[PDB]
């Protein structure tokens, strides 16, 4: 059992954008608890979004998350220059705790 | 058999805030009494957005309603390790949040709509009104004259709730004496003032209350003047003074605090944002009137408004007919503020108005080991949703003090000598004793109902309170029993 | 405006315990009604030890207080497996055994403590003391005189908490016709009765009852006889007598019973010992006399002990003047004694009292498994701390009769037809009916209150019991309505 | 000539509130006994 994330998107500069991250089978239930993490290049990977929609102090308002369907999907609205990172999505299973993905390289163009 | 009367209102189409004015035609010989009759609408509060998780936003009364993350407090910038927080309606049903049109406010009446409909109420002939009087006066001759037989009429008359009883069921109990089957019984309420989604269209009753609606001897004829020229004029109250919110939304906080034991606390805290409650539409607005077929005691009242520390000396100009038994009633000016989020509850008090809250948790402590068994494995705190308020009245006045122009009178009596001493000795039967502590009475006759006689009769208002300061006032209102000579 | 003169006591420096005397100056006309006017002081319990675990002390009324070890039961000596014992406040703080100054006990006051502070009053004129009362004439005039619309008056001014409604929010409910949002409405007290760590200073307003308090025209004059010669004499209640102490520390019981499921039951057993309260300064100690400016029915009371068995037949020879509607009431020795643990609860009850307990569990099923899931693998029994108690008054006679010098008059009467029949149709509006069934009234008129003219008048007391034995005695307690002469 | 319900009419108009834990008492009706739990915690909220 694993979390799948696609591999890339690319989003023009203050478009809108959906990152979506999905488990291999079954549905993305809340109690699995989605947390979206950002990884500029050259930089340690900081936490966007814990407990699918609440964002740590210092996150930008931009950020936002959901569960759409059976899948966890991160949105950014006005994505400025300095979202062209590494986004990585993780699901809490109750017995392998975190699992991360593969990780979307997000291309701000 | 008497009949009564259905006159409909002058003005016609009767709005809340607006005035409405009544007139008094001629069909019976004389009329005694009279009751304002309406129907009031449904009311329900427009349908409202269930907020996302992290957002706060600004609420009613200066409150920053705060819908906070996972992992913190009731402030959103405060860490609180273990907090999980859910929407939950009021009876505990999920809300889902993020979902636009499932948050609905409850709804209130105020407490004792009936009075509040009638703020202000003139009687006019050709102008020159004869007698004025406000809701004080009617919440003031409620909690002195009205006796406690017919309280439960004039709560079904003006549309309060009343305690309807129920009983639970047989129990184990212990008889001590140095076993036996018992229920227990239980009071609820399912009027007006109980929060409700959508309230039914109520029937207000509201008497009015003259000099000549007494006694029947001293009922005014309806020939002596013309009927034309008699008009009644009252000032409805607004629909926000009457109809508040309960908040249709709770934060619900469950908290684990690891350790031994394992608590797990879960609380709720309400999401109140104001609504637009739908516009009252009074129906059936009617005046009865008892027109049956074939000296006088007028009440002046007055109302005043003080904000003095420690001596306030208040001298009035107005009375000068001799002055029977009074009341006066020192209510705070923060009872019917805007500001108050308790003012429907708490507009009919003379008194300094607190809450006592009970918050009654379901403690369970549950072991899991079987081996260890002496300090609990896990433990439970689980709240209510709403928590149990207690309107407590304390005391506005120290020394209440009534000097007249030569002689001391009134002079330093405490506030419980006046409020619960004299209604209790002086009055008989038609007198009671106000709950209301702030509310008390001065007397000056020694039959003040006991007989259609003059025992007694005869000016300023002065209390040495702690309440009254910079920022807290009071607003002074009074009912005497004075004598009028008509001809 | 008659004024209420403020006299000041004539001994000065009163003491709970010891007499207490009245002047009556001239200053007005004539005096109708009077009323004493104490503020009593704070009350708080000293300061005591928390216990070290295992040791049994002895306590209050008889009882050995006992804090056991683990693993026993109350009985220190009696093994009881899983059982773990803790000290908690009443209201579940921990208190950390062994640590001093961390026990304090909570401090009652006697129900009506104006009625028990007046514990014998009497009015002399140059001696030869014309009217002499106690405190059980003034519980038996509040029992059936004093009507239910001043009862919260009575109640504020001698003391007594009154029960404040408060409501708890909307519900779910149901509606079954062979749904509806409902609020719950609860009732709580803060008075004096209610036992708190502090108790406010409070003033008590006695109302002084003779012949000539009823009637302005029955008011002697001041210029009769000299205002020298006229004194009151009040013999004021004990410390003890007004003042009850409160467990302030729990042992809090967990039991773990092993098993399926298995069980935790929590409970809660007092730890009472007596504290030394601090002394009860009166302050404000005044006489308010109403001497307003420009045949009787004098009560005849007297107090009898009696301990025979099924058949108690007890003579009287004060009572020589004509004798109007009668109130007798039997109150059980035990209420009034020091032995008894509820003495200040239970004293003003003219019947055998008895404690009804809730002691209402929490409980709560866990079951781990998600396998068996029958039979839930734990359970829980969270009990509150304080239980509930009800006292009940069981009535105190089976059949009541009074025999006149020759004809039979009163034979073998029931209690229920001279309680509860005999309030109800006899008296008016004036005399209720007393929810004591003990107390009870004897009628010689048919208009007792209806019309102020004598149309009836005239003598043992017997009971034919069951309480009444060796070690269980009783005393009965009278008021008569009798009618003297004055000139 | 009456019945019961004339009884229960002149009940619910004419006996007096003050008099009717006698008549609950006379016809053998349950009169509510009154009891206290004890001491709680509670909040004062002043505003």
């Amino acid at each position: 059992q694993t979390v799948i994330q696609e591999p890339a998107m690319s989003v023009s500069p203050g478009g809108t954008v959906t990152l979506t991250c999905a488990w291999s089978s079954g549905s993305v239930t809340t109690s699995n608890y989605p947390s979206w993490f950002q990884q500029t290049p050259g930089q340690p990977p900081r936490q966007l979004i814990y407990n699918t929609n609440s964002r740590p102090t210092g996150v930008p308002r931009r950020f936002s998350g959901k569960i759409s369907g059976n899948k966890a999907a991160l949105t950014i609205t006005g994505a400025q220059a300095e979202d062209e990172a590494d986004y990585f999505c993780g699901l809490y299973k109750r017995s392998a705790n975190n699992i991360f993905g593969g990780g979307t390289h997000l291309t701000v163009l | 058999g008497f009949e009564y009367n259905k006159v409909r209102p002058h003005t016609g189409t009767p709005t809340l805030g607006n005035k409405l004015t009544f007139g008094i035609p001629q069909y019976g010989d004389f009329f005694h009494d009279m009751v304002g009759h309406h129907i009031l609408g449904a009311c329900h509060s427009s349908w409202q957005d269930a907020p996302i998780q992290g957002t706060s936003q600004m609420g009613a009364h200066g409150q920053l309603q705060t819908f906070p993350r996972n992992g913190y407090d009731w402030d959103n910038q405060t860490p609180l390790e273990g907090a999980v927080y859910t929407l939950v309606d009021p009876f505990g049903r999920p809300i889902v949040p993020g979902t636009k049109n499932a948050y609905r406010n409850l709804v209130y009446y105020c407490e004792y709509p009936g009075e509040r409909l009638y703020e202000n109420v003139r009687f006019d002939v050709n102008g020159n009104s004869l007698d004025e009087y406000s809701s004080d006066v009617t919440t003031l001759v409620r909690k002195f004259c009205i006796p406690g037989d017919k309280m439960t009429g004039y709560k079904h008359l003006v549309g309060q709730e009343v305690s309807v009883e129920g009983t639970s069921g047989p129990l184990l109990c212990n008889i001590h004496d140095l076993l036996d089957i018992r229920r227990n019984v239980h009071y609820s309420c399912n009027g007006p003032q109980t929060p409700k989604y959508y309230q039914p269209p109520l029937a207000l009753w509201i008497k009015l209350r003259f000099w000549f609606n007494e006694n029947v001897n001293l009922a005014i004829p309806s020939v002596s003047i013309p009927f034309g020229e008699r008009f009644i004029t009252i000032k409805l109250a607004s629909q926000k003074d009457l109809v508040n919110e309960f908040p249709g939304l709770f934060v619900r906080q469950s908290r684990f605090i690891a350790g031994r034991p394992s608590r797990r606390n879960i609380r709720f805290k309400p999401w109140f944002i104001p609504g637009v409650i739908n516009e009252i539409s009074l129906t059936n607005n009617e005046l009865y009137i008892n027109n049956l077929f074939v000296l006088i005691r007028v009440h002046k009242t007055q109302v005043t408004h003080t904000n003095n520390n420690h001596h306030d000396e208040k001298l009035m100009s107005a009375l000068k007919w001799p002055i029977e038994y009074m009341f006066i009633g020192l209510k705070p000016t923060w009872n019917i503020s805007d500001q108050n989020p308790h003012q429907h509850r708490d507009w009919h008090k003379f008194g300094h108005v607190v809450n006592a809250i009970m918050q009654p948790t379901h403690h369970a402590e549950i072991s899991f080991q079987d081996r260890d068994t002496a300090l609990p494995d896990a433990c439970s705190s689980i709240s209510d949703i709403s928590p149990v308020t207690y309107p407590i009245t304390l005391p506005i006045i120290k020394n209440i003090s009534v000097t007249a122009h030569g002689i001391n009178l009134i002079d330093k009596f405490p506030s419980k000598f006046c409020s619960s001493y004299i209604p209790f000795h002086y009055g008989g039967n038609a007198i009671k004793t106000p709950d209301d502590p702030g509310a008390m009475m001065i007397t000056f006759a020694l039959k003040p109902r006991e007989e259609y006689q003059p025992s007694g009769h005869i000016f300023y208002i002065s209390w040495d309170t702690d309440y009254v300061g910079s920022i807290t006032t009071a607003d002074l209102v009074v009912s005497a029993s004075a004598i009028n000579f008509l001809l």
